[PDB]
């Protein structure tokens, strides 16, 4: 369940509930 | 289907171009992202591939590169790299070394290219024959020019091909880009290209 934050376009883990690189929380 | 996309990191000393440069880019430039966090852009630029849309999400600072490193957040999670110096000032390329440094310590052996802006300029100081960081750190390297477009689609695509795996990779057409702000004498540019060559032959 990966996700692609919305602010910086990095794509995350599906265990991480913030993003890796801009700290920007997962919708 | 699913975009392909990649993080881009456009590093180097404050003043060598990063931000011109990306900025040529009109969509990328029109459908930019801020991230304040970490007080960067983010310029979408699509490339249109002879295997499709290729789009590079190119990360440029706010200037803050003018008073240290970058953090660790910048660079997590990069697939490739542009470096820049610029062929106008010495310490710039002096540089390169630093930054590819902080680079590959927070990013490893992602692909990455070496380009030497401003090559417009026709006092130019750092020539082809002193470009070498490149030859022995695996990188390609471009002499560019932001404010001419010179060059401007040659980092891109040697990093679509080398990320994709496909050595006949090519771009359909160019990007819409911001029209040159000055000429790029073709003269000028095939003399650099063949110094270049010309340096890429010499030992060490
Ligand atoms: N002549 C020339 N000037 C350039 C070029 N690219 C950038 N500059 C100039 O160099 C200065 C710094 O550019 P900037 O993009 O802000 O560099 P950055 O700090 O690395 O982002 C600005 O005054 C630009 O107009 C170029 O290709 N040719
Ligand atoms: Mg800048
Ligand atoms: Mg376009
Ligand atoms: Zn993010």
């Amino acid at each position: 369940g990966s996700w692609d934050c919305e602010v910086c376009l990095v794509q995350n883990k599906a265990d991480s509930t913030k993003c890796i690189a801009c700290e920007s929380a997962k919708p | 289907e699913p975009q392909v996309q990649f993080k881009l990191v456009l590093v180097g000393d404050g003043g060598t171009g990063k931000t011109t440069f990306v900025k040529r880019h009109l969509t990328g430039e029109s459908e930019k992202k801020y991230v304040a966090t970490l007080g960067v852009e983010v310029h979408p630029l699509v490339f249109h591939t002879n295997r499709g849309p290729i789009k590079f999400n190119v990360w440029d600072t706010a200037g803050q590169e003018k008073f240290g490193g970058l953090r660790d957040g910048y660079y997590i999670q990069a697939q490739c790299a542009i470096i820049m110096f610029d062929v106008t000032s010495r310490v710039t390329y002096k540089n390169v070394p630093n930054w590819h440094r902080d680079l590959v310590r927070v990013c490893e052996n992602i692909p990455i290219v070496l380009c030497g802006n401003k090559v417009d300029i026709k006092d130019r100081k750092v020539k082809a024959k002193s470009i070498v960081f490149h030859r022995k750190k695996n990188l390609q390297y471009y002499d560019i020019s932001a404010k001419s477009n010179y060059n401007f689609e040659k980092p891109f695509l040697w990093l679509a091909r080398k990320l994709i795996g496909d050595p006949n990779l090519e771009f359909v057409a160019m990007p819409a880009l911001a029209p040159p702000e000055v000429v790029m004498d073709p003269a000028l540019a095939a003399q650099y290209e063949h110094d270049l060559e010309v340096a890429q032959t010499t030992a060490l």
